[PDB]
């Protein structure tokens, strides 16, 4: 078993914040092999951070990823309500991949 | 681009075989790789199985509480990419997820949509 655990679990945001969850491993892997997920309540992990600081087709550019380590976080810049996901992290470096407790956004 | 498209879901009586399919299109990735991650509200998400191409044939790699139980299996002639559970128990209920990624140096996975598959007695 490797570990990615995600501060914190549930957030509040009043649209117009700037929010950031982080997420760690247990053993240092390398940046570019964590990649962020969003879901949205009713669908699939919808693919949107790739790389440490990738953003995939789409995702808004008010968005922020970056981190070498052991920690790696989000941000968003000014929260809107289509953000309100639950977000995950994701580990590709070494089997077996494991991912985040994920946490979840809601908007205040 | 893509279009994933997975089917065969539904649920067996525990103990049930099955074989959850998705077919690739756009692609003909000279070389990609692909794995079935699944989803249930106990477990949150978790990488299942994966077969891989990075152009020799079949090599695949599974997990603590997968092995023995499912086999990844696809070939590109076609299209196809077949994943059979056996044995299955409660504990692997959920909705899985068929996504394929290529080996380009940069760019980003893709995914489906899923379906659901219940190991009921019922």
């Amino acid at each position: 078993d490797i570990q990615l655990t995600q501060s914190p679990a549930f957030m509040a945001a009043s649209p117009g914040e700037k929010v950031t969850i982080t997420c760690s491993v247990s053993s240092s892997i390398s940046s570019s092999n964590l990649h962020w997920y969003q879901q949205k309540s009713e669908t699939s992990p919808k693919p949107w951070i790739y790389g440490t600081s990738n953003l995939a087709s789409g995702v808004p550019v008010r968005f922020s990823g970056s981190g070498s380590g052991t920690s790696y976080s989000l941000t968003i810049s000014s929260m809107e309500a289509e953000d309100a996901a639950t977000y995950y992290c994701q580990q590709w470096n070494s089997y077996p991949y494991t991912f985040g407790g994920g946490t979840k956004l809601e908007i205040k | 681009e893509v279009k994933l498209q997975e089917s065969g879901g539904g649920l067996v009586q525990p103990g049930g075989s099955m074989k959850l399919s998705c077919v690739a299109s756009g692609f003909t990735f000279n070389n990609y790789w692909m794995s079935w991650v699944r989803q249930s509200p106990e477990k949150g998400l978790e990488w299942v199985a994966e077969i891989r191409l990075n152009s020799d044939n079949f090599a695949t790699h599974y997990a603590e509480s997968v092995k023995g139980k499912f086999i990844i299996s696809r070939d590109d002639s076609k299209s196809r990419l077949y994943l059979q559970m056996n044995s299955l128990r409660a504990e692997d209920t959920g909705i899985y997820y068929c996504v394929l990624r290529p080996l380009f140096y940069y760019a980003v996975d893709y995914w489906g949509q899923g379906t659901s598959v219940t190991v009921s007695s019922a």
